[PDB]
């Protein structure tokens, strides 16, 4: 019998304001590795 | 094949890069000898 249902989707991913700091290789294929990406802000920057 | 320089390596500052990393089947580190006083 089921104990965990998950509501699998597709979304319309972003990260606007960050960028890694960290990421496990070469080419933005999906995996195991890819749990470790690290994100960092991006740099302040005033326009006026 | 290449060991660790046991003068400074391997160095204290450096580990794992992720959070999910998968149990080493072999590791290093350094360690002081009882004849170094203990200290926080």
């Amino acid at each position: 019998k089921p104990k965990v249902v998950l509501y699998s989707e597709d979304v319309n991913m972003e990260t606007p304001d960050t960028h890694l700091s960290y990421k496990p290789g070469k080419g933005d294929e999906n995996s195991k590795a890819m749990l470790g990406q690290q994100s960092m802000p991006n740099r302040p920057n005033y326009i006026a | 094949p290449v060991y660790a320089d046991p003068s400074y390596q391997p160095e204290p500052q450096i580990g794992e890069s992720q959070w999910n990393e998968a149990d080493a089947n072999a590791a290093g580190g350094r360690v002081l000898k009882k004849t170094t006083p203990m200290k926080p």
